[PDB]
């Protein structure tokens, strides 16, 4: 389990 | 460049076709050509640029991590050699993004949205370089990342509401920097908790055209806090 | 070639790392280098070669179909231009596979397994070229595909049990050729039905080391028949 | 719904 950064959207 | 003869509007049009086709290297090449025309990017175009390069570098990061894990679990030159090959390609893409940011995109002018987004992007791609760095490069890469994030944070707190998605996404990524690159779990948890709580406190500032993005990041902030507690 | 200085065993080793990393272009490049050493490929190595190039060309086919659909639904030059760009890249990969097959892999010698698999592969990549062809190329590409499949079929019926996975996979792909490229739904349905029924009739010929592959193809034969009926 | 050809395995 790694830290979640900003994802891709839109 | 290879896109030099193509009209800016055709470059944008083809980036959107490439996105629909899931051809993200092409999409990144088209957006690079667009940027090199020297005009500022709209919000929609900044999304294309972001989506294209993040997809490219994301696949390279995932590959590097697979090979790095194999490399360390075996502790012949083949794994190290192939890991170095992927690593060099990843650094090459990060250098390309950072060069576009410094040569073309980051300015003292433009609105605060654009200025914060490019400084967050600069922080991100230095962070990606820092994931694979080691020595006299590694210390200085981490400072360049922290520096770019911090300037973005200062502007965002002064110019944007606490639910703004660039503000939130920046703060989410700065905190991942703290936890994973800077090894400062407390500084990460403090930033993430503050960011989520201030967003909640000013929940009424959600924008009609981006509230889904805002609430997504707020949840991702909560997920990271649960991981880190 | 770019792999000329690397030892064959290191090329194979790196193809397997690239597969684990989901770096399928790299994996294809490594396997091309292996093939160019001039020695025959084992069953495991033929799988690497197949998996690598199918993944590469699969992404290109999916992209081409997305762009082709946009192109025809809009019936500016941008969509046609970008569709032609992907198309040219796809043809370039198929030419590379077909060149390896003719220059190095297809021989009169070797066992029947290998000979059938390469002729099936030759049929497949001519079929991929035929999906994007139009004129005096298109007629001759379809014949080259049918020719390669038919020689593979003749050998497979004479030398392999009816549950053999190469035999089944070849027959599955020949029938898709009939239905989609040759527009002969009856010839497709006849081949698929016969292939499945003969596999069932000689179900006892399943091999301990490949029966999961066999039963998968038999099901895919059933799925195609349900589609086509 | 398109025809299914041989998949990748193993
Ligand atoms: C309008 C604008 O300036 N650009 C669109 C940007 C897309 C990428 N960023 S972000 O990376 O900060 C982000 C935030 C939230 C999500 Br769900 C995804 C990406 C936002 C602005
Ligand atoms: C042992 C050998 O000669 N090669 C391994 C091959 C892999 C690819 N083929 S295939 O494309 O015919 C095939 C058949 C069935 C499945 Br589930 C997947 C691929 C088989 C032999
Ligand atoms: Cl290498
Ligand atoms: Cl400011
Ligand atoms: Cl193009
Ligand atoms: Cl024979
Ligand atoms: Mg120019
Ligand atoms: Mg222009
Ligand atoms: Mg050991
Ligand atoms: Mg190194
Ligand atoms: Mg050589
Ligand atoms: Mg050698
Ligand atoms: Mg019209
Ligand atoms: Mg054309």
């Amino acid at each position: 389990q790694r830290s979640t950064s900003t994802p891709n959207v839109h | 460049g290879a896109m030099g003869s193509m009209e800016r509007a055709s470059l944008i049009q083809k980036a959107k076709l490439a996105e629909q086709a899931e051809r993200y290297e092409d999409m990144a090449a088209f957006m690079k050509g667009a940027v090199e025309k020297g005009e500022e990017l709209s919000c929609e175009e900044r999304n294309l640029l972001s989506v294209a390069y993040k997809n490219v570098v994301g696949g390279q990061r995932a590959a590097w991590r697979v090979l790095s894990s194999i490399e360390q679990k075996s502790n012949g030159p083949e794994v190290r050699e192939y890991r170095e090959k992927v690593e060099t390609e990843l650094q090459g893409v990060c250098d390309t993004v950072l060069g576009l940011l410094d040569s073309h995109l980051i300015k003292e002018a433009g609105d605060a949205e654009s200025r914060v987004f490019y400084l967050k992007m600069k922080g991100d791609y230095y962070r990606y370089l820092a994931e694979v760095a080691t020595g006299d490069d590694k210390k200085r890469i981490i400072d360049s990342a922290r520096s770019a994030y911090q300037e973005a944070m200062d502007i965002s707190k002064k110019e944007m509401p606490p639910t703004n998605p660039i503000r939130l996404g920046l703060a989410l990524n700065f905190s991942v920097f703290h936890y994973e690159i800077a090894n400062s779990p407390e500084e990460a948890i403090s930033l993430a908790k503050t960011t989520f709580d201030e967003a909640m406190a000013d929940l009424h500032t959600l924008s009609e055209d981006s509230y889904k993005d805002s609430t997504l990041i707020m949840q991702l902030l909560r997920d990271n806090l649960t991981l880190w507690t």
